[PDB]
């Protein structure tokens, strides 16, 4: 399968280079163009720029003077640099695989013209003359230049957060969540772990090494006053296999490449 | 940026359409992809070349486009299909893309649905860490809106309090979740603290104990 991973730092201080990578599969680097898109928290797509199968760039104009993508065909890798980022590129960025195909204006059995009466348009093949992009010689004025693109993106990555900011990274505290005497009553028992005092996002929580993932809810973060996040995580069990199973909650903060594995034991 | 109004709501089994404003540059020239945002999953591609699905899309999924305006379509809509769709085009004659505005699909109908809550108590683990949380957590409730309160005994507290906005969870209802922040002297203390959970006119309270 086409498979496209994101990887690099996801804390990057003020004016210091963003430097991403993207590790590609089940195609060759050198048959497929790889764009990079990113989406700032609430706010819209924004194209960074690709680099096509023989490594011609482009790039978002606007951005064009901050933006360097280079690749590795035989270590199936694309990469990006953004310089002197600030707190506006704190952003989801995305790499994915890009279809684009030069097209003609006009279709085929016809030919782009700018001499025509009125403006550029298309003419039918054999007709003459500047009168050819008009209604009676079967032509057409049109607005389009003469080549455009069919453009779009047919896989994306997940993803990968990336946080600007000043502030240190602090990997979180685990706490067990042991579930009570009178709330397991019931039959189902909660259990759950408790995910202290983070930065930045994100941390992922999965149980049992990813075996447990029915009932399982993790919870989105707080953001406290002191800057630092906060999560919880869930898992519904039977309360008959309390004491007779062990569950563990697998707590992940890539910022920090800290994972913390927690026994959560019964009352 | 092309423009797409910023949220578009439907029914259940109903049809939505969502527009995409160019100009000839863009839009005019043809070739208008659709994408679906999804939180938590890898953006999806929906629609190329206007009218062409990608692969794994169903057919209630339509593009279509008259000069410089795209529409996407959306029939027999359901919950899952509740996201941040963007049009986009590359510009002029070039590989760069320009993208729209984004659209945020809101899919009315759906049965309300009262929150399950789950009250902890804190751990020892953090208690010999010289701290204490309560940790109220709040599930599967729609519509998204709820409002949280805490007692200590039977007097409110207030301070030491934060909550979190609700987000949709994989299933379309909502999650949030309460924190409440004690000294150990405090937990101990009383004899009990509960989270008191409102939602559409009802509360749903949960109590726990230091003993």
């Amino acid at each position: 399968q086409v498979q496209l991973r994101e990887s690099g730092p996801s804390l990057v201080k003020p004016s210091q280079t963003l430097s991403l990578t993207c590790t590609v599969s089940g195609f060759s680097l050198s048959d497929k163009a790889v764009g990079w898109v990113r989406r700032a928290p609430g706010k819209a797509l924004e194209w960074l720029g690709s680099i096509d199968t023989g490594g011609m760039t482009g790039y978002n104009p606007g951005l064009k003077s901050r933006l360097s993508i280079t690749k590795d065909n035989s270590k199936s890798q694309v990469s990006l640099s953004v310089n002197s980022v600030t707190t506006e590129d704190s952003a989801t960025y995305y790499c994915a695989t890009v279809d684009q195909k030069t097209k003609n204006a006009c279709p085929d059995d016809f030919d782009y013209r700018c001499s025509c009466i009125g403006g550029c348009g298309c003419a039918r093949k054999g007709c003459v003359g500047p009168l050819c992009c008009r209604s009676d010689l079967g032509g057409y004025l049109t607005d389009s230049p003469a080549y455009i693109y069919e453009w779009y993106i047919d896989l994306w990555g997940q993803g990968l957060l990336v946080t600007v900011s000043s502030a240190s990274t602090k990997g979180p505290s685990v706490f067990p969540l042991a579930p009570s005497s009178k709330s397991t009553s019931g039959g189902t028992a909660a259990l759950g772990c408790l995910v202290k005092d983070y930065f930045p996002e994100p941390v992922t929580v999965s149980w049992n090494s990813g075996a447990l993932t029915s009932g399982v809810h993790t919870f989105p973060a707080v953001l406290q006053s002191s800057g630092l996040y906060s999560l919880s995580s869930v898992v519904t069990v039977p309360s008959s296999s309390l004491g007779t199973q062990t569950y563990i909650c697998n707590v992940n903060h890539k910022p920090s490449n800290t994972k913390v594995d927690k026994k959560v034991e019964p009352k | 940026v092309l423009n797409q109004p910023s949220s578009v709501s439907g029914s259940l089994g109903q049809r939505v359409s969502i527009t995409c404003s160019g100009s000839s540059s863009n839009v005019g020239n043809g070739y208008v992809s659709w994408y679906q945002l999804i939180p938590g999953s890898a953006p999806r591609t929906l629609i190329y070349g206007d009218t062409s699905r990608a692969s794994g899309v169903p057919d209630r999924f339509s593009g279509s486009r008259s000069g410089n305006t795209a529409t996407l379509t959306i029939s027999s809509l359901q919950a899952e299909d509740e996201a941040d769709y963007f049009c986009a085009s590359a510009e002029d004659s070039s590989s760069n893309a320009v993208f729209g505005s984004g659209t945020t699909l809101t899919v009315l109908g759906q049965p309300k649905a009262a929150p399950s809550v789950t009250l902890f108590p804190p751990s020892s683990e953090e208690l010999q860490a010289n701290k204490a949380t309560l940790v109220c957590l709040i599930s599967d409730f729609y519509p998204g809106a709820v409002t949280v309160a805490w007692k200590a005994d039977s007097s409110p507290v207030k301070a030491g309090v934060e909550t979190t906005t609700p987000s949709k969870q994989s299933n379309n209802k909502y999650a949030a979740s309460s924190y409440l922040s004690l000294t150990p002297e405090q937990w101990k203390s009383h004899r009990s603290y509960s989270c008191q959970v409102t939602h559409e006119g009802s509360t749903v309270e949960k109590t726990v104990a230091p003993t």
